[PDB]
RNA sequence: GGGGGGAACCUGGGGAACUGAAACAUCUCAGUACCCAGAGGAGAGGAAAGAGAAAUCGACUCCCUGAGUAGCGGCGAGCGA
RNA sequence: CUGUUGGGAAGCAGCGCCAGAGAGGGUGAAAGCCCCGUAGGCGAAAGGUGGGGGGAUAGGUGAGGGUACCCGAGUACCCCGUGGUUCGUGGAGCCAUGGGGGAAUCUGGGCGGACCACCGCCUAAGGCUAAGUACUCCGGGUGACCGAUAGCGCACCAGUACCGUGAGGGAAAGGUGAAAAGAACCCCGGGAGGGGAGUGAAAUAGAGCCUGAAACCGUGGGCUUACAAGCAGUCACGGCCCCGAGGGGUUGUGGCGUGCCUAUUGAAGCAUGAGCCGGCGACUCACGGUCGUGGGCGAGCUUAAGCCGUUGAGGCGGAGGCGUAGGGAAACCGAGUCCGAACAGGGCGCAGCGGCCGCAAAGUCCGCGGCCGUGGACCCGAAACCGGGC
RNA sequence: GCUGGGGCUAGGAGUGAAAAGCUAACCGAGCCCGGAGAUAGCUGGUUCUCCCCGAAAUGACUUUAGGGUCAGCCUCAGGCG
RNA sequence: GGAUGACCCCAGGCGGUAGGGGAGCGUUCCCGAUGCCGAUGAAGGCCGACCCGCGAGGGCGGCUGGAGGUAAGGGAAGUGC
RNA sequence: ACCCGGUGAAAUUGAACUGGCCGUGAAGAUGCGGCCUACCCGUGGCAGGACGAAAAGACCCCGUGGAGCUUUACUGCAGCC
């Protein structure tokens, strides 16, 4: 959820941004590795409950 | 897991039957139509469920029976639902139509009518209506009919 | 509104690129309905010329041939370095061509 | 768009629990002088269509 | 102040037939196509002599649902709140 | 930035650098950093807008008490003839009104599906009223949209040429090259055209221009053919030619042999269609249904419109729908129920596998597939019918 | 009588010394555009490959008879044995 | 047989129109892909007596061509004359 | 008309390496069988055949196709009473 975070990484080729209520499953299985905030932890666990 | 390894389960998704492409395919020229007539036609055939060649259908032969209603149309009176005492066992304390509503079990707009299948609780339930049966039982496992309007 | 020319006639340029890569010299004209530039000395094609006044002798001229304005890179005056154009709003609030490289001034 | 009822099915036929149909016996709308009691009699009773003719009304029955 | 124009859209005044009913006339197609008048950036509608059964709601328009229900129907084909 | 191969670097190699910018397009081939851009920012003297913020104006406002003055007229209301509505004369109300008759001002009048009573709802015959809704001439953004027979009828000087008296109909036609460097001059020729020279990385890229298939035409070569009977091939063997215990091309002789498609009981059929080639050309989509199937959940399953978020992110939303109980025309009863006088008889209905844990399953949701219904519904085709014009 | 120029009458309508003649080179109902992709139980046509199975031209009814509905006969899936 | 397509063994079936069923090929587009092939030559074209495949087809090599193409695995259709 | 120079169409056309008899064949065969006959290619002519070309038979029947017309067919509407 820290979009200065998301700003600065976001034009690597190697790195795709989201804010945790965009969460998806197409985006993570794109993806060869899984980063998350705990605030981001957070959000996921709220979620899938 | 790779995107390259999402695949569906065998036979989720089969391929369609494409008719008219060549005769290799079992399916060519008449395109499984058959020969000319009707059916065989853009358009083809009436209704199946019905139509009857021209002779008096099955259907239309049978004779009517029963209220069919007039104009201004149905008339308002209350309606029931009945719910079985085996499918009060889920609750605690005292049954309610809104309750029995929130679960599933009831549908809106219905007034309450308990029955006689199952068996019953010590449950306090309030209810339009029952049946002799789902009295008995009721005022047997200790529980406690509340009819009401 | 207009075609965006980032060089202009007659400042000094390198041609960065293409069989003239490395020259220096001079943007002879500008042609915007073609983002071409001719520059001096490079590009020099043989076009041939029928016997007629100007040309009595027939046979053939030289010619610059135009380059893509892409090709061509201002030599900064300051510096003498090739370089991208900055732009630069004056104390009265003119704007003009500056150096990436160091910051002077192109015209 | 979505399918009709078809209220000649819906005013002669139910379907039963298990999606049996029945119909009234024909038969006993008039001409009934000279038959039989027996014959008023069974004539008053639903019976079972063949299911051929079954399944062709059901299919004008979509939201029973 | 009016006149005339404007791709579609809108309201009002008029308003078919092929077709479907495996013929056909009631019915259908359909108040559709089309003609005409007018309106405008929208138009219509609109502040209950309403709904309809709740001792209730609370202008009108528009979407979802109610519902292919209620009913209508040479109780046929179909039509349809 | 450099080196390198190259006509050309953006390729490959070395060493760096920017990124709130690695969307995209260009540049001589394939570029984040060369160019145009992109992220993020900035901008109006003048005209238009301004539904938002502010300010004005218009405008707006009590209680009992008595009085019974007023409360929308050829109207209500009734009858005749009709329209509208789901209502096709139906028990036919309601709303509207062409004809006739024709009130009252609240103790008045209309409605709740003939009618009457009761009980309630509402105030007719004057007008106006944003927003949420529709459309796409116009502008922009975006495509598991087209890519010159496609996509608009028109990528191009197209509603043109051309056709028609007219309404009206209505085409075909895109690409040299990186750059015109578009071939000076000489030669044959009236010219056209060609041969040289020249340009170019390439000139069967030379403008009748990228690629350049096929039918079709021609030139040259190999084999073959003038005693021979044929759906034109095939099987065999031999001869010649070609590439190097094999193969290819060719065919003299011998054996066998009734085109394709369509329609039919039956076709080589003297029955249909096709000159030949290239390109276009016919079972789909929406919604419902019904079976099967892949998964999710399971007495439960599932949302719709919208709302928020995003800018190829997803979530919220439970209204509603299906299922959980059936039988009966219905009142109604209910694991039953209906017919019946019945405790009769009958119709239609009612009742998981393994050690509380697990698997499975009613059902339901989504995906897929077969088929059905509604739509033009596999494509092409009438003779005709109707409307408005010419 | 023939003829120039200027005019009027048209689609279920004109005009016709009458042939259903003529109304812009096919008139027992003009043309154009539209409803419109009318409808056609008829005729044609329907495009890659391989593998397994494999019919029917009968019965009943049908304003039906070269068209249909059901049955018969083919095929596939699950079940029975 | 080995043990749930691991391949082998032996056995039997395998004419086919309407038609049912099963398995595959290829075309356009999307994910895969800020990737990968590509001027030491993309697609398309023209040959081939070679390789794989039952076949639809897929390879490979030579010539042309001169800037595109796009895998394993999946998705969607204006998909084969 | 024919020959030479100039210019140069057409309908049609599955492909053709396209003979006779007597048979056979979906019943009238260049194309099947058996025999007979026949070197290759044209030009001027004739019309017996190619069930020759042209035109999806007008006759005929069939379609629950169409249209014009008629009447003491049906049902309406104008008009008139
Ligand atoms: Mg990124
Ligand atoms: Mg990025
Ligand atoms: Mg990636
Ligand atoms: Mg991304
Ligand atoms: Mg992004
Ligand atoms: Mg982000
Ligand atoms: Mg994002
Ligand atoms: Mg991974
Ligand atoms: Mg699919
Ligand atoms: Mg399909
Ligand atoms: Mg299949
Ligand atoms: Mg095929
Ligand atoms: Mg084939
Ligand atoms: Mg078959
Ligand atoms: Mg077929
Ligand atoms: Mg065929
Ligand atoms: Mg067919
Ligand atoms: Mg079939
Ligand atoms: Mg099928
Ligand atoms: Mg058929
Ligand atoms: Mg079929
Ligand atoms: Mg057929
Ligand atoms: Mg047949
Ligand atoms: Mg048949
Ligand atoms: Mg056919
Ligand atoms: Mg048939
Ligand atoms: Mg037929
Ligand atoms: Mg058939
Ligand atoms: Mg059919
Ligand atoms: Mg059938
Ligand atoms: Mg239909
Ligand atoms: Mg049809
Ligand atoms: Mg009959
Ligand atoms: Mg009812
Ligand atoms: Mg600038
Ligand atoms: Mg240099
Ligand atoms: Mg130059
Ligand atoms: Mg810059
Ligand atoms: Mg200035
Ligand atoms: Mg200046
Ligand atoms: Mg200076
Ligand atoms: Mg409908
Ligand atoms: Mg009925
Ligand atoms: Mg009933
Ligand atoms: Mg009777
Ligand atoms: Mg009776
Ligand atoms: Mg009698
Ligand atoms: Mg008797
Ligand atoms: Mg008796
Ligand atoms: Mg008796
Ligand atoms: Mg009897
Ligand atoms: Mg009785
Ligand atoms: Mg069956
Ligand atoms: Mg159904
Ligand atoms: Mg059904
Ligand atoms: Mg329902
Ligand atoms: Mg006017
Ligand atoms: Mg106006
Ligand atoms: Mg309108
Ligand atoms: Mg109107
Ligand atoms: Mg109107
Ligand atoms: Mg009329
Ligand atoms: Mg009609
Ligand atoms: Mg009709
Ligand atoms: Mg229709
Ligand atoms: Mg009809
Ligand atoms: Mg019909
Ligand atoms: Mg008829
Ligand atoms: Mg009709
Ligand atoms: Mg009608
Ligand atoms: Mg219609
Ligand atoms: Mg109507
Ligand atoms: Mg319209
Ligand atoms: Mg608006
Ligand atoms: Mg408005
Ligand atoms: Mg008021
Ligand atoms: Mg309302
Ligand atoms: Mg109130
Ligand atoms: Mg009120
Ligand atoms: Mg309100
Ligand atoms: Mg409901
Ligand atoms: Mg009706
Ligand atoms: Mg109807
Ligand atoms: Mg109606
Ligand atoms: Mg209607
Ligand atoms: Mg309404
Ligand atoms: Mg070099
Ligand atoms: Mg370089
Ligand atoms: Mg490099
Ligand atoms: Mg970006
Ligand atoms: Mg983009
Ligand atoms: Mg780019
Ligand atoms: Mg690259
Ligand atoms: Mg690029
Ligand atoms: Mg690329
Ligand atoms: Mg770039
Ligand atoms: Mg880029
Ligand atoms: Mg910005
Ligand atoms: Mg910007
Ligand atoms: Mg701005
Ligand atoms: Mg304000
Ligand atoms: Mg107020
Ligand atoms: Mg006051
Ligand atoms: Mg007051
Ligand atoms: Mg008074
Ligand atoms: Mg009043
Ligand atoms: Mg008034
Ligand atoms: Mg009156
Ligand atoms: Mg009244
Ligand atoms: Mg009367
Ligand atoms: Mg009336
Ligand atoms: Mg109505
Ligand atoms: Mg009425
Ligand atoms: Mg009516
Ligand atoms: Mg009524
Ligand atoms: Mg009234
Ligand atoms: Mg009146
Ligand atoms: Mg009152
Ligand atoms: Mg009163
Ligand atoms: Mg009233
Ligand atoms: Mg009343
Ligand atoms: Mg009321
Ligand atoms: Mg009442
Ligand atoms: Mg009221
Ligand atoms: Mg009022
Ligand atoms: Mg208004
Ligand atoms: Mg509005
Ligand atoms: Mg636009
Ligand atoms: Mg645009
Ligand atoms: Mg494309
Ligand atoms: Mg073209
Ligand atoms: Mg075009
Ligand atoms: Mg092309
Ligand atoms: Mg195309
Ligand atoms: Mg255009
Ligand atoms: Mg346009
Ligand atoms: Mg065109
Ligand atoms: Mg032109
Ligand atoms: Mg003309
Ligand atoms: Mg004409
Ligand atoms: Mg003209
Ligand atoms: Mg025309
Ligand atoms: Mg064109
Ligand atoms: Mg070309
Ligand atoms: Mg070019
Ligand atoms: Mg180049
Ligand atoms: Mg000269
Ligand atoms: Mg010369
Ligand atoms: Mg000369
Ligand atoms: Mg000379
Ligand atoms: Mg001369
Ligand atoms: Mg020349
Ligand atoms: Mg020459
Ligand atoms: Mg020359
Ligand atoms: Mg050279
Ligand atoms: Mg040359
Ligand atoms: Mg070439
Ligand atoms: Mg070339
Ligand atoms: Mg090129
Ligand atoms: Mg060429
Ligand atoms: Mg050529
Ligand atoms: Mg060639
Ligand atoms: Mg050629
Ligand atoms: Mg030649
Ligand atoms: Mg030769
Ligand atoms: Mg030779
Ligand atoms: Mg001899
Ligand atoms: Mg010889
Ligand atoms: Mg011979
Ligand atoms: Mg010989
Ligand atoms: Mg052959
Ligand atoms: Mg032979
Ligand atoms: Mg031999
Ligand atoms: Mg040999
Ligand atoms: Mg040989
Ligand atoms: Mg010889
Ligand atoms: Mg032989
Ligand atoms: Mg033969
Ligand atoms: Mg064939
Ligand atoms: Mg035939
Ligand atoms: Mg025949
Ligand atoms: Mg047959
Ligand atoms: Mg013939
Ligand atoms: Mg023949
Ligand atoms: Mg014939
Ligand atoms: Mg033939
Ligand atoms: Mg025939
Ligand atoms: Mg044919
Ligand atoms: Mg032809
Ligand atoms: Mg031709
Ligand atoms: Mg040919
Ligand atoms: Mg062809
Ligand atoms: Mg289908
Ligand atoms: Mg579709
Ligand atoms: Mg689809
Ligand atoms: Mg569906
Ligand atoms: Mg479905
Ligand atoms: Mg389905
Ligand atoms: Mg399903
Ligand atoms: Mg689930
Ligand atoms: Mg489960
Ligand atoms: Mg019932
Ligand atoms: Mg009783
Ligand atoms: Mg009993
Ligand atoms: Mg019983
Ligand atoms: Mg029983
Ligand atoms: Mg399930
Ligand atoms: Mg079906
Ligand atoms: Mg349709
Ligand atoms: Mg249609
Ligand atoms: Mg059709
Ligand atoms: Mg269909
Ligand atoms: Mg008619
Ligand atoms: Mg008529
Ligand atoms: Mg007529
Ligand atoms: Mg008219
Ligand atoms: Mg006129
Ligand atoms: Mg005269
Ligand atoms: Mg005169
Ligand atoms: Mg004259
Ligand atoms: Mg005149
Ligand atoms: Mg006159
Ligand atoms: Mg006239
Ligand atoms: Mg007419
Ligand atoms: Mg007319
Ligand atoms: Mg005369
Ligand atoms: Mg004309
Ligand atoms: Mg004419
Ligand atoms: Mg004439
Ligand atoms: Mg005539
Ligand atoms: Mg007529
Ligand atoms: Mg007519
Ligand atoms: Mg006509
Ligand atoms: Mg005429
Ligand atoms: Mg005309
Ligand atoms: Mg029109
Ligand atoms: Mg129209
Ligand atoms: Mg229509
Ligand atoms: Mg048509
Ligand atoms: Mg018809
Ligand atoms: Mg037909
Ligand atoms: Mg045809
Ligand atoms: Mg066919
Ligand atoms: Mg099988
Ligand atoms: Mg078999
Ligand atoms: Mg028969
Ligand atoms: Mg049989
Ligand atoms: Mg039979
Ligand atoms: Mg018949
Ligand atoms: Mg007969
Ligand atoms: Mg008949
Ligand atoms: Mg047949
Ligand atoms: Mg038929
Ligand atoms: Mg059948
Ligand atoms: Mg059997
Ligand atoms: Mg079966
Ligand atoms: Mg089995
Ligand atoms: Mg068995
Ligand atoms: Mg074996
Ligand atoms: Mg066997
Ligand atoms: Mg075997
Ligand atoms: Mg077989
Ligand atoms: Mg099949
Ligand atoms: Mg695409
Ligand atoms: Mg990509
Ligand atoms: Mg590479
Ligand atoms: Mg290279
Ligand atoms: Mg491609
Ligand atoms: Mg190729
Ligand atoms: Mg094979
Ligand atoms: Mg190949
Ligand atoms: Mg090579
Ligand atoms: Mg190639
Ligand atoms: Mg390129
Ligand atoms: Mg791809
Ligand atoms: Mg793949
Ligand atoms: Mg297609
Ligand atoms: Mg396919
Ligand atoms: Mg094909
Ligand atoms: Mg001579
Ligand atoms: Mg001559
Ligand atoms: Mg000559
Ligand atoms: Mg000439
Ligand atoms: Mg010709
Ligand atoms: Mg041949
Ligand atoms: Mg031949
Ligand atoms: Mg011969
Ligand atoms: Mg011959
Ligand atoms: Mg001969
Ligand atoms: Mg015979
Ligand atoms: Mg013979
Ligand atoms: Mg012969
Ligand atoms: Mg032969
Ligand atoms: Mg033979
Ligand atoms: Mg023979
Ligand atoms: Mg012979
Ligand atoms: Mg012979
Ligand atoms: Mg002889
Ligand atoms: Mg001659
Ligand atoms: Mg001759
Ligand atoms: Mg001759
Ligand atoms: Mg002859
Ligand atoms: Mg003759
Ligand atoms: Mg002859
Ligand atoms: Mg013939
Ligand atoms: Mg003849
Ligand atoms: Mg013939
Ligand atoms: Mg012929
Ligand atoms: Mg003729
Ligand atoms: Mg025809
Ligand atoms: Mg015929
Ligand atoms: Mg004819
Ligand atoms: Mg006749
Ligand atoms: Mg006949
Ligand atoms: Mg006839
Ligand atoms: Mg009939
Ligand atoms: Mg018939
Ligand atoms: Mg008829
Ligand atoms: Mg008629
Ligand atoms: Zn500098």
């Amino acid at each position: 959820g820290n979009e200065l975070v998301r700003r600065a990484a976001r034009n690597l080729p190697w790195v795709v941004t989201l804010a945790p209520e965009g969460l998806n499953v197409y985006d993570i299985v794109r993806t060869e590795r899984l980063v998350m905030d705990l605030d981001a932890w957070e959000v996921f666990q709220n979620r899938i409950g | 897991m790779k995107l390259s390894d999402l695949r569906p389960n065998p036979g989720a998704n089969k391929r369609r039957k494409r008719v008219g492409r060549g005769p290799g395919s079992g399916h060519g020229k008449t395109a499984t139509r058959g020969h000319k007539g009707q059916k065989s036609r853009s358009g083809g055939l009436k209704d199946p469920r019905r139509f009857e060649g021209g002779r008096s259908t099955t259907l239309m032969r049978l004779p009517k029976r029963g209220m069919q209603g007039q104009v201004p149309g149905e008339i308002k009176r209350p309606r029931y639902q009945g719910v079985n005492l085996k499918d009060l066992a889920r609750f605690e304390g005292e049954v309610t139509p809104e309750l029995l509503v929130r679960a599933g079990l009831l549908k809106k707009g219905y007034r309450l009518k308990i029955l006689g299948e199952g068996e019953a609780k010590p449950l306090k339930v309030v209810a339009h209506a029952f049946s002799k049966s789902a009295l008995e039982k009721l005022k047997a496992a200790g529980g406690e009919p509340v009819l009401l309007e | 509104m207009r075609v965006k020319m980032h060089v202009k006639k007659g400042d000094t340029v390198l041609v960065a690129s293409g069989k003239y890569k490395g020259r220096v010299g001079k943007v002879k004209e500008v042609l915007p309905k073609k983002y071409a530039v001719i520059v001096e000395g490079v590009n020099i094609v043989k076009k041939a010329v029928r016997v007629s006044p100007k040309y009595p002798q027939g046979g053939f001229i030289e010619k610059e041939a135009p380059l893509h304005a892409s090709k061509v890179r201002p030599i900064c005056p300051a510096c003498g370095k090739p370089t991208r154009v900055r732009k630069k709003f004056l104390e009265n609030g003119k704007k003009i061509r500056v150096c990436a490289k160091c910051g002077g001034a192109l015209d | 768009p979505k399918m009709k009822t078809h209220k000649g099915a819906k005013k002669r036929v139910k379907i039963t629990a298990s999606g049996k149909v029945v119909a009234m016996k024909t038969g006993k709308r008039h001409l009934n002088w000279q038959k039989s009691g027996k014959e008023i009699r069974q004539k008053g009773r639903k019976f079972v269509l063949a299911k051929p003719e079954a399944e062709r009304i059901k299919l004008l029955l979509p939201y029973e």
